[PDB]
């Protein structure tokens, strides 16, 4: 399974969660940003590694990061 | 002479090249009537070939055993017109071109929207800049010595090491 | 059977006049393979005056087409209902474009 | 990672002063700068003299001048050591 | 001269094409009137 | 819970549907309610017509179900959809929305997983963590 | 699935990617699960033992296959007319005309004609019959078995060495310099003096008589007396016939210089004194570092002490000791770079100064040896830069290298890459402009308008070595120079005779084509250096991807975001630089082969007139020499070149196949495999059979590697078939 | 030339090397 990390440069714009096709990220309460929310990755076993969240992130060099690791049936996008 | 080469004005194989070119053009000339425009064009080509070989033979160019002029580029003044002096001519022009381009870049940063100046050239200002390039070495050196050409390393973006 | 077709002549600049080869007929030029000579022989063109008039007709038709483009975009642009007539377009293009064109060329 | 081993008696000789410490001279750490300079001059003379005897090399070279010619590169390290000792208060 | 037409003429592709043709015309006329310059003549 | 008796949208069938791994490894289900009978595009290729009321559909991948959910959300304004995971043993695992609230909206009780307490430029070099099980994040 | 036992993540992969990635990461021991440094070093030591055993088995196989199926005993008698046999052919797919056409070399069975030059090497070092070839093969089989047993033994408990033993720099340097370099060279000089030189003079020396047959009539008494020059008296006469006593001398150590006039190779006494001197010099180098007895140098003190006081190098070389000892990849890059430099040196110096008897007349063998070792050189240099990039990814500690030389490379990496780019673009713009200029002016009937620069610097160097062709009259081409009078009594006559005779490849005459092709070679070297250095220095991060070191040395991309990040890793820079390395060795081997064929044909003016423009290379070298290669088989018959005629086409096939993995990318093939999975699952009488691993498309990095492998194999096989068949058709 | 017995001796030595190579491969495989 791929590993998804969220760093404290996140501004809570919720774009990465909306860009995720596999429902891997979600927004949780936080006090580090003005939006009052930070992204989180509780469901990285469903992460395919498409990096649409990384494309969606507006903070200069990305706050959400996907590290490709061990490939599974879900992560390989296999319908077979 | 230099490197065992012979001057082109006394080389027998240079003469053989000239004779072969002249006969090759003359055998084409033989198939056309005198006064026809192809005949005049071929005779003009013959005249250019003869003038080129004559000019090359009297220029102090060195010819190898192949029959072609060989250039000397070790810095000696006896062939200083073969690489050194034309190169400086390029050095005149190219140092001109970059400098005027650099000048336009320094102009373009001062405009309201620089990118529009980048795609749509200010033609009077660009013509002023291309006029300015005739004294480019002294101007560029004074730009260098006043600290306006080289910027310090702490004002340039760099990647994490 | 003995004259190579040639309809391109180069200027002598840097020795490229060598490309004006001996194509026969007392002429020097670049040999052409587009087949225009055979088309003009099939059409009955026997002189270069007729080719000059053909060039003038082509230039006039180019000007007419570019004027028609400017008029039919910038002055009088047809509506979407005009473009969405497939039946009329096929009738006119089958009978008038291909049909009358074939008839006039057969003539 | 793992500790990098060195032979016994390896010290830290990294220097940022005008001259290195004398420890970089190893066994010659206690030789004065004057002795180094005199040995450099003497080595230069003997090596140049021996070399100049053996420039017309034959198939039977004299072994003594062959050994003495190796003092010619030795004098360079000797004057470097002389400079090192002179700026070390020695 | 319409200023919008002049500004269109001042665009990078038009000026690029005109300047490179102008430079090519210099090289072509120089080689037409002074051909076969392999060297700087002494 | 997943009601297995929910009727399915009217589909003529296609070759793009689920393979043997759906009945052997895992399968996905999506349910949603429509206000009217209307034609939608299948995520596997083809057009189907969903009925008025509840619709249940089976897929091979979660991403296909969420693509259908996004399609019906932006084309039919349907947001009540639920996505479940079904195993061959019959255990049904509810997937989306996990706590009933969509993941782009903050809900109480959610805990942050994978959050790092520094910027990405403060990650360690590999040479500190070679021959060591320390993470590169610190 | 437990094939990749070293990777749990790979072993849980349900697809066919598991087998491929286990195959490609099997020897990447640093990335394995739970690898410790001591286990890493011990496995590396045993693997090095295994590779040594493989090398010994290959050499023993060459020796055995020659002693069994060769014609060495026929070839020794007539070296310049008998074609050397590499090994026998037994192929049941052959028809009878192929059996007839490969029956060469004076034997009654199909054989391959040797291009490796083992005949000349083994004949020069004193082997004459098939018996000693078999005995050498047996000895190397035994030695390989000994090294296999040592590899097993040095992994057994109470023999596994510690990390302090592996990282003992001073002891390993002293022993490998004094013994592995020095005493091996001294023993090879001993073999030349004791065995090879007497066998070159027609007197048999073997193990049965080498203790009673003195190498010199005076014995070891002149050595022990200090009258060493007695060993220089009575050298081999210029009438000496190699392998016979006719015209033989009695000297064992000379420095005569030049070539033996019959073999066209270096004097064996010169080789013996050379290897003796190399042994003495290397043993003197091998007493330098302190190991157990107080005397000797310390490596850490030497590295830390050489900091220039002007501060231009920063802290100097402080911390380089620990960085080098702790990183096997930095060591591997240094070793591969040095090895590549010296195999390039071998390739140039062995054609220019051959040491093996009668090998300068074996044109196919010289071409094959040069091409082989130059391609090895390109591979080694690319590997050096690649493993240096791996050292930056995995092993570079900035905090241990504060203000170091490595850190200052990283701090002006942008200047280095920008100036490499500038010199590469400079070289390419003007070299291609001169070549295209010459093509255009020759096509227009005016070859006198070509730009032909005489390579006067290298001609001046040749004259400094004594070449009197160019009339420079300087150094060894001056009869009054101090270098000429210095060397007149020792080596100048033989060297001047060899360098001023146009019958060898010693400092071959050069013209404007040589100038252009060396500047093209400089272009290709600088551009490959640009790619490799830019890959190594941007391996840790760039502006597009500042956290690249978190992602490792090899990964496909960083996604389509930020503009797109295709081929951003340093492995991808290796992948791009492999094509440029193939291009550079291609240009070098094209130049070497075309020049040498034109000299050997007696038609060097064809090269002198045709190499200045690209059409000359395409027509007079590629098209002209392809005729015997493409006629190896035809509708009229076949001959012995046909296999190369096959292999040539084979290369043209497999090279093209590489393109498909380098042009077409993954998602198309992955969707096709989805369609194929549906087709197999839905087909009756075939869905009874099920795969155990799910079929997937090859990964991005894997596909780049596979396309590179097919491309490289096509490059190598095409050029090898072309050079061997062309040289055989023209000269053999 | 080489006889049959010499080839058999070489084959026996190669088989011994095969056994040693198998042992080294098993030792490296842990
Ligand atoms: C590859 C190295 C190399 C380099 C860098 C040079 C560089 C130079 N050579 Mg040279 N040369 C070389 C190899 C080289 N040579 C070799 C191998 C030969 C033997 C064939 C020669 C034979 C040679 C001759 C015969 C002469 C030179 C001269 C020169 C100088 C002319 C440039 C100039 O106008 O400066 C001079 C001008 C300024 C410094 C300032 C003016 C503004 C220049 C310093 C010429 C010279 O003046 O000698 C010093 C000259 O007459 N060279
Ligand atoms: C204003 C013009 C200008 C100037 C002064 C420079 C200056 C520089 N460039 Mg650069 N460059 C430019 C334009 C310019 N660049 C453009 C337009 C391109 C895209 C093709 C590049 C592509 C480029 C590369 C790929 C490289 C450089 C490099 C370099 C450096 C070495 C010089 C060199 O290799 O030149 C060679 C220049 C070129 C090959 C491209 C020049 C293109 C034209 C001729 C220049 C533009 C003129 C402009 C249209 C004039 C309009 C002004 C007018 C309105 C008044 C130097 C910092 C090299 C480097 O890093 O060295 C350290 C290097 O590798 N440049
Ligand atoms: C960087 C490489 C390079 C260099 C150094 C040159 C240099 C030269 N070329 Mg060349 N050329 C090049 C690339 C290059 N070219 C390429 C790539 C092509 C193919 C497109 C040509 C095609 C070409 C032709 C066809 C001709 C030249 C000519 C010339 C000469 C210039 C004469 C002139 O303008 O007088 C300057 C005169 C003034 C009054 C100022 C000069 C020796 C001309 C010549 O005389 O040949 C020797 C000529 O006819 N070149
Ligand atoms: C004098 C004692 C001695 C000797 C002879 C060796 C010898 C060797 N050690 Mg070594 N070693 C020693 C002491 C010694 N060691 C000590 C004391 C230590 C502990 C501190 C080590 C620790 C050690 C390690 C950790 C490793 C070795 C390895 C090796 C092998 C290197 C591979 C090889 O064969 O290259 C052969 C090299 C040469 C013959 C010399 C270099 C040749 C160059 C390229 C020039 C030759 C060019 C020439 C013209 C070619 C002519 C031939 C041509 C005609 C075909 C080699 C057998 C490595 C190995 O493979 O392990 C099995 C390894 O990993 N050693
Ligand atoms: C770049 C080459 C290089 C350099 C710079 C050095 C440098 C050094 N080596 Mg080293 N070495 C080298 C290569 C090199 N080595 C190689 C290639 C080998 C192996 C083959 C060795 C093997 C080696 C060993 C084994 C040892 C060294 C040691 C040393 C150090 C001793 C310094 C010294 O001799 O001062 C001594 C000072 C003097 C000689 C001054 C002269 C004394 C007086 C003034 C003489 C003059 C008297 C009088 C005026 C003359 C007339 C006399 C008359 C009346 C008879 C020194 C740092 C030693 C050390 O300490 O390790 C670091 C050591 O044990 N080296
Ligand atoms: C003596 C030379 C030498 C040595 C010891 C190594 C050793 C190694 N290389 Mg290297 N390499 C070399 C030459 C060498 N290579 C050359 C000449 C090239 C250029 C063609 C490369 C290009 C190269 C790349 C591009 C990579 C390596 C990698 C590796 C590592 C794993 C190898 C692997 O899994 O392959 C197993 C192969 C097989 C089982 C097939 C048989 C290993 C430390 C890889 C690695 O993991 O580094 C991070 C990697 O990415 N090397
Ligand atoms: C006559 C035929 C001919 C032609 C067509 C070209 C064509 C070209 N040359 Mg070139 N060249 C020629 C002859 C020719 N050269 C000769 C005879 C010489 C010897 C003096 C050179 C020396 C030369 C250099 C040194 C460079 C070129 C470069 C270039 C390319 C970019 C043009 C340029 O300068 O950008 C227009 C200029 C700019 C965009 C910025 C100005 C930068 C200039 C070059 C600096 C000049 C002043 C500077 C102080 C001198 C430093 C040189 C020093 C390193 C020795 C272009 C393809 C450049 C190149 O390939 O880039 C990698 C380059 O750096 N040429
Ligand atoms: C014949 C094929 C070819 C050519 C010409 C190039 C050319 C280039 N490659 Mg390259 N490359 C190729 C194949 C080729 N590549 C392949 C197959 C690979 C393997 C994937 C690579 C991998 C590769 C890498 C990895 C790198 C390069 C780099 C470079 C550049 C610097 C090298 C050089 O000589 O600069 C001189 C440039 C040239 C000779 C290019 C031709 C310039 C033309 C002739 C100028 C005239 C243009 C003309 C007027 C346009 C008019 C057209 C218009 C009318 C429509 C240069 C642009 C390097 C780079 O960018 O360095 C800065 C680099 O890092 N390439
Ligand atoms: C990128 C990567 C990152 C980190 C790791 C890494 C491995 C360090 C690196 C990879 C790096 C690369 C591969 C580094 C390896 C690089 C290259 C191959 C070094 C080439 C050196 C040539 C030497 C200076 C000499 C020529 C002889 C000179 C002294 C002679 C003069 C004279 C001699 C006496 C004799 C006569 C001739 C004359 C001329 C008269
Ligand atoms: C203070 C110390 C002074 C120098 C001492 C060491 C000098 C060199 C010693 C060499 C080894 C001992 O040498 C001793 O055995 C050698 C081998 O049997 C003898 O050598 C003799 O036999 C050799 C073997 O057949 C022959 O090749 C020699 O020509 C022959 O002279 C030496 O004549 C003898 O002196
Ligand atoms: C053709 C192609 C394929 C199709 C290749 C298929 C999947 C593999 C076919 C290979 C068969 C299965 C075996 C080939 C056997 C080899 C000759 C040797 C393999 C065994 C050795 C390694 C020991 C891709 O999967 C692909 C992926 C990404 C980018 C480009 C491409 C691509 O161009
Ligand atoms: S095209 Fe391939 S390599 Fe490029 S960004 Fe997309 S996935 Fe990565």
């Amino acid at each position: 399974s791929h590993s998804v990390k969220v760093y404290d440069t996140c501004i809570g714009c919720t774009q990465c969660v909306r860009a995720c096709p596999c429902d891997v990220l979600e927004m949780v309460s936080w006090d580090g940003c003005k939006a009052g929310q930070i992204a989180s990755a509780p469901r990285t076993e469903d992460c395919i590694g498409c990096k649409r969240c990384e494309t969606a992130c507006p903070t200069d060099f990305l706050s959400v990061r996907v590290y490709l690791g061990g490939e599974t049936t879900r992560s390989m996008g296999l319908a077979y | 002479d230099v490197a065992g080469l012979t001057p082109c004005g006394e080389s027998k194989e240079f003469a053989r090249r000239l004779d072969g070119s002249v006969k090759k053009l003359q055998t084409r000339l033989k198939k056309y009537e005198a006064g026809t425009p192809p005949a005049l064009a071929l005779q003009k080509q013959i005249d250019k070939t003869k003038n080129r070989f004559d000019r090359y033979g009297k220029a102090g160019l060195l010819c190898g055993t192949d029959g072609l002029p060989h250039l000397i580029a070790d810095g000696r003044w006896s062939h200083s017109g073969e690489f050194v002096i034309p190169g400086l001519f390029f050095l005149y022009v190219a140092g001109w071109i970059g400098w005027v381009g650099r000048s336009y870049v320094l102009f373009a940063r001062t405009a309201d929207k620089p990118t529009e100046k980048e795609i749509i050239i200010d033609v009077p200002v660009a013509l002023s800049f291309v006029s300015t390039g005739f004294i480019w070495p002294f101007s560029a050196f004074k730009e260098f010595t006043s600290g306006n050409l080289i910027v310090p390393a702490d004002e340039i973006t760099v990647s994490p090491r | 059977t003995a004259v190579k077709p040639s309809a391109q002549v180069v200027w002598p600049i840097v020795g490229q006049e060598i490309l004006n080869g001996d194509v026969g007929g007392g002429f020097q030029g670049v040999q052409v393979t587009s087949g225009f000579f055979q088309i003009w022989r099939a059409s009955g063109i026997t002189s270069e005056v007729e080719l000059y008039w053909c060039a003038l007709a082509g230039l006039l038709m180019s000007g007419l087409m570019i004027f028609a483009g400017w008029f039919h975009y910038h002055k009088a642009a047809p509506k979407l209902e005009w473009f969405q007539n497939a039946e009329s377009m096929l009738n006119h293009h089958l009978s008038g474009l291909l049909g009358l064109g074939c008839l006039s060329w057969a003539g | 990672y793992s500790p990098v081993p060195s032979p016994e008696g390896t010290k830290e000789v990294y220097w940022e002063t005008k001259a290195p410490s004398s420890d970089v001279l190893g066994i010659g750490a206690g030789v004065s700068s004057g002795n180094f300079a005199a040995s450099s001059v003497v080595a230069l003379m003997i090596g140049g003299f021996c070399t100049g005897q053996v420039i017309p090399l034959t198939s039977d070279p004299n072994p003594l001048f062959l050994i003495g010619s190796f003092l010619l590169p030795y004098s360079w390290a000797l004057h470097v050591a002389a400079w090192i000792q002179k700026n070390n208060g020695k | 001269m319409d200023s919008n037409f002049l500004k269109y003429l001042s665009t990078a592709p038009v000026l690029f094409t005109v300047w490179l043709s102008f430079t090519a015309s210099f090289i072509i006329e120089a080689n037409r009137f002074f051909p076969d310059m392999l060297y700087f003549p002494m | 819970t997943l009601n297995l008796q929910i009727p399915s949208p009217t589909f003529e069938g296609s070759t793009g549907g689920w393979l043997r791994a759906a009945e052997v490894e895992e399968k996905y289900a999506i349910t949603w309610t429509s206000p009217k009978e209307q034609v939608f595009e299948m995520p596997t290729g083809g057009a189907a017509i969903m009925r008025q009321g509840e619709n249940l559909l089976y897929l091979a991948r979660k991403e296909q179900c969420l693509a259908l959910a996004t399609q019906v959300k932006n084309s039919f304004k349907i947001t009540d959809y639920k996505v479940y995971r079904i195993f061959p043993s019959g255990e049904v695992q509810y997937l989306h929305p996990k706590d009933g609230v969509f993941p782009e909206k903050v809900n109480a009780g959610r805990v942050g997983v994978g959050n790092v307490s520094h910027s990405i430029g403060k990650n360690l070099n590999p040479a500190q963590i070679k021959f060591t099980s320390k993470s590169f994040n610190g | 699935t437990k094939f990749p036992k070293f990777s749990q993540a790979l072993a849980q992969d349900p697809a066919t990617r598991r087998i491929w990635y286990g195959l490609a990461t099997a020897h990447d021991l640093e990335s394995h699960d739970g690898m410790t440094e001591e286990n890493l070093y011990q496995k590396i030591f045993a693997s090095h033992f295994g590779h040594l055993a493989v090398i010994f088995l290959w050499t023993s196989g060459n020796l055995f296959h020659l002693a069994w199926q060769g014609n060495f005993e026929q070839w020794v008698l007539n070296p310049l007319k008998v074609k050397p046999i590499a090994h026998a052919i037994w192929d049941p797919h052959f028809g009878q005309p192929a059996v007839k056409a490969f029956t060469k070399g004076g034997v009654s069975y199909p054989v391959n004609i040797a291009t490796s030059g083992v005949y000349h090497w083994w004949y020069t070092i004193g082997m004459r019959s098939n018996t000693d070839l078999y005995a050498g093969s047996l000895f190397l089989l035994f030695l390989a078995g000994v090294f296999l047993f040592a590899g097993w033994l040095h992994l057994q408990p109470k023999f596994r060495p510690g990390l302090s033993w592996f990282k003992n720099n001073e002891s390993r340097l002293n022993h490998h310099l004094s013994g592995l370099f020095g005493f091996s060279s001294l023993a090879w000089s001993a073999h030349l003096i004791h065995v090879a030189i007497p066998e070159a003079r027609g007197q048999h020396v073997g193990w049965d008589n080498f203790t009673k047959v003195a190498p010199h009539p005076a014995g070891l008494q002149p050595f022990f007396s200090g009258n060493w020059g007695v060993y220089a008296a009575a050298p081999d006469t210029t009438n000496h016939i190699f392998g016979t006593s006719e015209g033989a001398g009695t000297a064992i150590l000379t420095f005569l210089g030049g070539f033996h006039p019959q073999t066209q190779a270096l004097w064996l006494t010169d080789i013996a004194h050379h290897h003796l001197a190399i042994g003495v010099v290397f043993i003197f180098a091998g007493h330098m570092y302190r190991t157990n007895w107080g005397i000797g140098h310390s490596l850490k003190e030497i590295l830390d002490a050489h900091r220039p006081p002007g501060g231009r190098l920063g802290a100097g070389h402080k911390g380089i000791f620990e960085t080098l000892t702790n990183s096997l990849h930095f060591q591997l890059g240094l070793a591969l770079a040095s090895l590549g430099v010296i195999t390039s040196l071998v390739a140039q110096h062995m054609y220019a100064l051959p040491s093996y008897a009668f090998i300068a007349k074996d044109y196919v063998t010289q071409s094959a040896l040069y091409t082989h070792h130059q391609y090895i050189a390109g591979f080694l240099m690319v590997g050096a830069f690649a493993h240096g990039a791996i050292f930056f990814v995995r092993d570079y500690d900035p905090e241990q290298n504060k203000n170091n030389v490595l850190a200052r490379i990283l701090d002006h990496k942008e200047a280095i890459i920008s100036h490499l780019s500038w010199v590469s673009l400079f070289l390419g713009f003007h070299t291609l402009g001169i070549y295209v200029h010459n093509d255009v002016v020759v096509a227009f009937g005016t070859p006198e308008k070509q730009i032909l620069v005489e390579p006067v610097f290298a001609q001046w160097i040749q004259a400094s070595s004594g070449k009197a062709l160019y009339g420079f009259d300087v150094f060894l081409s001056s009869s009054n120079s101090v270098a000429t009078n210095a060397s007149s009594n020792i080596w100048l006559p033989g060297w001047l005779e060899a360098i001023n005779s146009g019958k060898n490849s010693l400092f071959l005459p050069i013209g404007p084509g040589d100038f252009l092709i060396h500047h093209a070679i400089a272009l290709a070297l600088h551009t490959t250096t640009l790619i490799l250095v830019k890959g190594a220095l941007d391996a840790r991060g760039s502006k597009l991807m500042p956290d690249k070191k978190d992602f490792g040395y090899s990964f496909p991309c960083d996604g389509p975001g930020r503009g797109g990040t295709c081929d951003i890793s340093a492995w991808d820079a290796f992948y791009l630089s492999m094509f440029w390395m193939l291009n550079t060795i291609g240009w070098v081997t094209f130049y070497w082969h075309w020049k040498h064929v034109t000299i050997w044909q007696g038609n060097a003016g064809q090269f002198n007139e045709s190499s200045t423009y690209i059409m000359g290379w395409l027509r007079d070298y590629l098209w002209l020499n392809s005729s015997p290669l493409i006629n190896g088989y035809n509708p009229f018959g076949m001959n012995s070149l046909s296999v190369w005629s096959w292999m040539f086409l084979f290369g043209h096939l497999i090279w093209a196949t590489g393109f498909m993995f380098l042009i077409s990318w993954r998602g198309y093939w992955q969707e096709l495999i989805e369609t194929l999975v549906w087709a197999h699952e839905r087909t009756p009488l075939a869905n009874l059979v099920r795969w155990k691993d799910k079929p997937v498309a090859l990964s991005i990095v894997q596909a780049r590697l596979v396309g590179l492998i097919h491309f490289t194999a096509g490059y190598i096989f095409t050029y090898a078939a072309f050079v061997i068949a062309s040289t055989t058709g023209k000269f053999g | 030339m080489i006889s049959d017995t010499q080839i058999f001796i070489a084959l026996i030595l190669a088989l011994v090397s095969l056994v040693l190579a198998i042992r080294l491969g098993r030792a490296l495989y842990q």
